[PDB]
């Protein structure tokens, strides 16, 4: 399954 | 064996016709197992596997909402990105990222990715370490500082060493009829002569799974890497890959040809000449 | 901006045998931008309602579609993919040949 977060570049 | 899981995203700018184009696609080894594409009419992460349907609704859910939000942060990133290269509104740009795992055969992390690219260049990547960035030009090094200050190598270790190890070994065990199950590739030698003085033999790889394959030429026993044409491992639309390599040949010459053939469904490999 | 050309192969997803049910692949891949447009043809026409992949890519971010179609080769049906890509000052046409 995905990952759950993330940041913009 | 080892195996691996892959989370591919593109976002695709057009200025004049809406939004950004986003989308993404899940692998486990060779096997495709979701998509999502902000294109279709209602978009929801579909199954494209048949080991994947049995996750409940709540994991589609889950997945959706990922996949709609990745895609909003893009469009925020595709933004960004002109500012740091000075570029014009105007055009169309393309933000890939992929990220997962490859694990060993007895399930352990063997190692992580995480990697972006903009316009078709390496743009940022997590290291191996997990840890640490390279950053490809001046632009990336701005993303690095804003994600070493936010400590985002720190949370993407978190996933990639736990969640993304634990859940392939899930859908390795759910599929294991057909993840766990290579098939060796169905070969044979071509002759189809070009003149009177030289023949062309192509070696063929049909039916294989997974695609990783090696298919070479020799000539009384040397390897004929500069004069054989390998065409790419190509998808058969079945799950199985092909592919073939061909040599041109003098006539007569013929039994002084060996084509050699790796794959994983071997026992051992194979050498095969053209059978007249 | 760089641009990678696509490779492309056409090609069936078995043997062809001649009134024997199959399927007419074209693969395009190693290109960059991801727009693309491929049409399947057969005796020069534009086959209709040809399915295609999702757009993914590989370890060097180039891209790579398959197209596809079920048909039933015959020994006097002539098929091909046509290819457009930005990289092209003209569509590429290649011939299926079931040796290839
Ligand atoms: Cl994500």
């Amino acid at each position: 399954r995905r990952k759950w977060r993330r940041w913009h570049l | 064996g080892s195996h691996s899981m892959r989370y591919f995203h593109t976002s695709v700018s057009r200025p004049g016709r809406g939004e950004p184009r986003f989308i993404t696609v899940g692998y486990v080894d060779d096997t495709l197992f979701v998509r999502f594409d902000s294109d279709a009419a209602s978009p929801r992460e579909e199954p494209r596997a048949p080991w994947i349907e049995q996750e409940g609704p709540e994991y589609w859910d889950r997945e959706t909402q990922i996949c709609k939000a990745k895609a909003q942060t893009d469009r925020e990133s595709l933004r960004t990105l002109l500012r740091y290269y000075n570029q014009s509104e105007a055009g169309s740009h393309t933000l890939q990222n992929m990220y997962g795992c490859d694990v060993g055969p007895d399930g352990r992390l063997l190692r992580g990715y995480h990697q972006d690219a903009y316009d078709g260049k390496d743009y940022i990547a997590l290291n191996e370490d997990l840890s640490s960035w390279t950053a490809a030009d001046t632009a990336a090094q701005i993303t690095q500082r804003k994600w070493e200050a936010a400590r985002e190598a720190e949370q993407l270790r978190a996933y990639l060493e736990g969640e993304c190890v634990e859940w392939l070994r899930r859908y390795l065990e759910n599929g294991k009829e057909t993840l766990q199950r290579a098939d060796p590739p169905k070969t044979h030698v071509t002759h189809h002569p070009i003149s009177d003085h030289e023949a062309t033999l192509r070696c063929w790889a049909l039916g294989f799974y997974p695609g990783e394959i090696t298919l070479t030429w020799q000539r009384d026993g040397e390897d004929q890497t500069q004069d054989t044409e390998l065409v790419e491992t190509r998808p058969a639309g079945d799950r199985t890959f092909q592919k073939w390599a061909a040599v041109v040949v003098p006539s007569g010459e013929e039994q002084r040809y060996t084509c050699h053939v790796q794959h994983e469904g071997l026992p051992k490999p194979l050498t095969l000449r053209w059978e007249p | 901006m760089i641009q990678r050309t696509p490779k492309i192969q056409v090609y069936s997803r078995h043997p062809a045998e001649n009134g024997k049910s199959n399927f007419l692949n074209c693969y395009v891949s190693g290109f960059h931008p991801s727009d693309i447009e491929v049409d399947l043809l057969k005796n020069g026409e534009r086959i209709e309602k040809v399915e295609h992949s999702d757009l993914s890519f590989s370890k060097d971010w180039s891209f790579y579609l398959l197209y596809y179609t079920e048909f039933t080769p015959t020994e006097k049906d002539e098929y091909a993919c046509r290819v457009n890509h930005v990289t092209l000052s003209q569509p590429k046409i290649v011939k299926w040949d079931r040796d290839m």
